[PDB]
C-alpha cells in the first residue's frame, strides 16, 4: 500500500541499490 | 548445505573401535536443523 500518509516528509531515511539475498 | 537462503543441517552418531580411518560401510545422516538465514557463504572454520 500508499504510505504517503506516514512516511513523506522530502525524507531521505529510504534507500536502494536479487533472490531473498540482501545488498548491504 | 546452503540452498535458496536456507541452511540444512544432516548429522548422525555411531560406536567405533577403529581409531586409524573412517570404517567401511554405510549408515545414512538425518536432518536436524533448517536456518532461514539467507547468508551467501563461501568459507567456514571449526571451533576446538
Amino acid at each position: 500500500w500508499n504510505s504517503n500518509n506516514l512516511d513523506s516528509k522530502g525524507n531521505y531515511n529510504y534507500l536502494y541499490r536479487k533472490p531473498f539475498e540482501r545488498d548491504i | 548445505k546452503n540452498i535458496d537462503g536456507y541452511f540444512k543441517i544432516y548429522s548422525k552418531h555411531t560406536p567405533i573401535n577403529l581409531v586409524r580411518d573412517l570404517p567401511q560401510g554405510f549408515s545414512a545422516l538425518e536432518p536436524l536443523v533448517d536456518l532461514p538465514i539467507g547468508i551467501n557463504i563461501t568459507r567456514f572454520q571449526t571451533l576446538l
